[PDB]
């Protein structure tokens, strides 16, 4: 009883991608199927819809001419094929479901799939330490941390002490180099390592601080 | 429930208010048709305002070639002389009419129509490119006009006309599971060919897949060359001269063979939908208000002929059986079974959208 | 005769009703 | 198309307050309006449709209203759960269109930021660039100014902030501010200080270092 999107990663500008959304546990001829994209922190934008009961497809004028919504109803999956991609189309694309008889809002959304669009080689970070100091200690509490800088595809993950209450991992930022930087820290007393990993690079680096 | 429909005559003089466009037939009881009609600030020039609810059969003429031309034949007509009010006709307002009068004043004249329960639901027949005018089939319409008497030639701009739909929804309790079986015995033996089929359930909703369980016990020396499963819409149409058609709305042709002295059990799954049925002019759909898409028509439900368009559905399962034998190819060997079922919308909570709600 | 009609009057609209 | 402008767009209140979001539509969209809650890093979820109908499995406290072209979402008493962002959607006309969002947060009592500063590491200096990171931890409200003075000089567009969502058992945000220099530039100067201003700390705090 779930939506699950697929595909979606890094592709150079002007290139193409095809997302599939596998609709599990509801009847595709009694439901309409839509894609909705949400750029990094900027709200929600409808992009395309399709009615298999009636064989009709609808688009936003932004993706007309280069996006196509299709359905393979044998497999219970829908598709959004995306060619001629700009940076602007970078977003978290969502596959949302609608009741065909009759439209009462988007009542179920997919977990999202990220599609970045840049000329940037898929490079991994170089983690760095933030050593605890007198200029980082306050009232029995000293802050340690790790800096993850210069990675090209968005998704990174950071664990502290291998699954070990006091850790803040910050939203990443993009800099003039088009790479990602971010940090994670931990509150800890005056009496540890950081499990960083970027799946798109195939590189897990667990550095330590002191 | 704070919004109400309104429509005005082209010259403003007359306005019609209604709490909804769809009035549910619950078999023994139909929602009454209640609203008010507002007569304007002496825009009114006529000496009486009536309101009429008509159930009508709308059709074009095959013999002619006038694109857009249709004819409406009345099946049920009721009137109210609501302006001016007629004495010896005292009636109590609905809560809707009471609110509307407070909102509008004593010049909002009410009308109530109770609908006879033995009338057809709103049905539209699938147009083709050629059909350019209004939707053919069965429709309700509330009409408000201002005239001297009921004999007066009614100017079109002195009137307002609103389409209303009479609709049914799925029953709460499903019927018994649909099962069927037939045995064919052949000429020189008594070992039969046996066809048993069943649907997973009795009530289906539009767009919902239909699972057909097929059990073939072929005790004969003939071979089942193909198995054909089809969902069929049946339409029984009565307007003095009756008519009838059965139209396959979904169909699978499995090349699944059954050997002699073989059994065969396989589930088939079909989903009726309109998109692959657009060529079928005259196919029955749920009633349209103006021109929006509707679904394949829901099943007519009936109390334990009648005018309009009665719809019903059946799965058919047909074994295509080899020939030869004593009679060459002269006699069919085929075996078929039919499985009735109900195809409807679930009862909603709010009145269904008038138009294509994402338009 | 019986009424004929031709081709595909105001638009239908809505208004507020208070509870 | 149809513009759906959500009015408040951000608002603070506490568990049990009666909040109302509004959304005005470019033109009459009848009642074809839905409301959506979206938690951070997680997909939008559906609260109200037809402008006034509660979706199945949604708490009674959420309520939709309509007055012609104006639509309100009210919550009668916030719970710990439903602290999120809220969009309205018209769906009477292709293209259906959302609003910008309305962030609702915890509105706790003020708490000062645990402000620190981190020089760059030996690992990073051997790389040819220097980032120096100032950290503001566990503070409310979210607003805060940070200024980098290297030799008591205005940061001329070489820094970058970043901040979490507040929610925790303690209801506070955190914020980092990263000044990034090239090793060449970094080694020239000696005084790297971070001045922080927040409505939980009167006299603007400044952490520094020389290395």
């Amino acid at each position: 009883v779930q939506l699950v999107e697929s595909g979606g990663g890094l592709v150079q500008p002007g290139g193409s991608l095809r997302l599939s959304c596998a609709a599990s546990g509801f009847n595709v001829y009694s439901s309409s199927i839509h894609w909705v994209r949400q750029a990094p922190g900027k709200g929600l934008e409808w992009v395309a819809s399709i009615s298999s009961y009636y064989g009709y497809t609808y688009y936003a004028d932004s993706v007309k001419g280069r996006f196509t919504i299709s359905a393979d109803t044998s497999k219970n999956t829908a598709y959004l094929q995306m060619n001629s991609l700009r940076a602007e189309d970078t977003a978290v694309y969502y596959c949302a479901r609608s009741r065909q008889f009759w439209y009462s809002g988007l009542d179920y959304w997919g977990q999202g799939t990220l599609v970045t669009v840049s000329s940037a080689s898929t490079k991994g970070p170089s983690v760095f330490p933030l050593a605890p100091s007198s200029k980082s200690t306050s009232g029995g509490t000293a802050a340690l941390g790790c800096l993850v800088k210069d990675y090209f595809p968005e998704p990174v993950t950071v664990s502290w002490n291998s699954g070990a209450s006091g850790v803040h991992t910050f939203p990443a930022v993009l800099q003039s180099s088009g790479l990602y930087s971010l940090s994670s820290v931990v509150t800890v007393p005056s009496s540890y390592i950081c499990n960083v990993n970027h799946k798109p690079s195939n590189t897990k680096v667990d550095k330590k601080v002191e | 429930g704070t919004r109400v429909f309104k429509k005005a005559s082209p010259n403003g003089k007359l306005t019609v208010y209604l709490g909804k466009r769809d009035f549910v037939d619950h078999i023994d009881l139909v929602e009454p048709v209640d609203g008010v009609v507002l007569v304007d600030p002496e825009y009114l020039k006529e000496r009486r305002v009536y309101v009429t609810l008509t159930c009508a059969f709308r059709y074009g003429r095959e013999d002619l070639d006038v694109l857009g031309l249709t004819f409406r034949k009345d099946l049920f007509v009721a009137n109210v002389q609501s302006f001016p009010p007629a004495p010896e006709d005292k009636k109590p307002l609905t809560r809707l009419q009471e609110r509307l009068i407070k909102k509008l004043g004593e010049h909002a004249y009410p009308f109530t129509f109770e609908i006879p329960p033995n009338l057809p639901c709103s049905v539209t027949l699938q147009p083709g490119p050629e059909d350019t005018g209004k939707a053919c089939g069965v429709d309700y319409e509330v009409k408000a006009f201002c005239a001297e008497n009921l004999e007066e030639k009614i100017h079109k701009r002195n009137s307002v006309r609103l389409v209303i739909r009479k609709v049914q929804y799925a029953p709460e309790r499903p019927g018994p599971q649909p099962t069927a079986e037939t045995t064919r015995q052949f000429l020189m033996s008594d070992k039969p060919l046996h066809l048993e089929a069943s649907l997973d359930k009795e009530i289906y909703y539009h767009g919902e897949p239909i699972s057909v369980n097929v059990h073939v016990t072929n005790n004969t020396n003939k071979t089942v060359k193909k198995i054909k499963i089809s969902v069929r819409q049946y339409a029984d149409i009565c307007l003095f001269n009756t008519a009838q058609y059965k139209c396959p709305v979904a169909m699978e042709e499995a090349d699944d063979t059954v050997a002699p002295s073989s059994t065969f059990c396989k589930v088939y799954t079909l989903t009726p939908f309109l998109a692959n049925n657009r060529e079928k002019r005259g196919l029955a759909l749920d009633g349209k208000l103006k021109h929006e898409d509707t679904n394949l028509a829901s099943s007519t439900l009936l109390r334990e002929e009648i005018l309009g368009i009665i719809v019903s559905y059946k799965v058919k399962v047909k074994l295509v059986v080899s020939r030869g034998g004593l009679l060459g190819d002269l006699a069919s060997s085929d075996v078929a079974v039919e499985l009735p079922f109900t195809l409807m919308h679930p009862k909603p909570k709010e009145e269904p959208p008038h138009r294509e709600v994402p338009e | 005769r019986t009424p004929p009609s031709l081709g595909p009057s105001c638009t239908t609209a809505s208004s507020s009703l208070r509870k | 198309d149809i513009q759906m402008t959500q009015s408040p767009s951000s608002l603070s209140a506490s568990v049990g307050d009666r909040v109302t979001i509004t959304c005005r539509a470019s033109q009459s969209v009848s009642s074809a309006v839905a409301w959506y809650q979206q938690k951070p890093g997680k997909a939008p979820k559906l609260l109200i449709y037809s402008a006034s109908s509660l979706y199945s499995g949604v708490p009674s406290r959420f309520s939709g209203s309509r007055s012609g072209t104006d639509f309100t979402l009210t919550i009668s008493s916030l719970q710990p759960e439903d602290f999120a962002t809220y969009y309205c959607q018209q769906y009477k006309y292709v293209p259906v269109t959302f609003g910008q969002g309305t962030k609702v947060e915890i509105k706790r009592t003020v708490a000062a930021p645990s402000v620190f500063i981190f020089p760059p590491s030996d690992s990073q200096l051997k790389s040819g660039t220097a980032s120096v990171v100032c950290l503001l931890n566990n503070f409310y409200p979210r607003e805060a100014k940070v200024q980098w003075k290297v030799d008591n000089a205005l940061q001329s567009g070489n820094s970058q902030e970043s901040v979490t969502e507040q929610d925790s058992k303690d209801s506070t945000y955190s914020l980092s501010s990263t000044l990034t220099l090239s090793k060449a530039d970094y080694e020239k100067h000696k005084v790297y200080a971070c001045e922080v201003t927040h409505q939980g700390l009167s006299s603007p705090v400044t952490k520094s270092f020389n290395r």
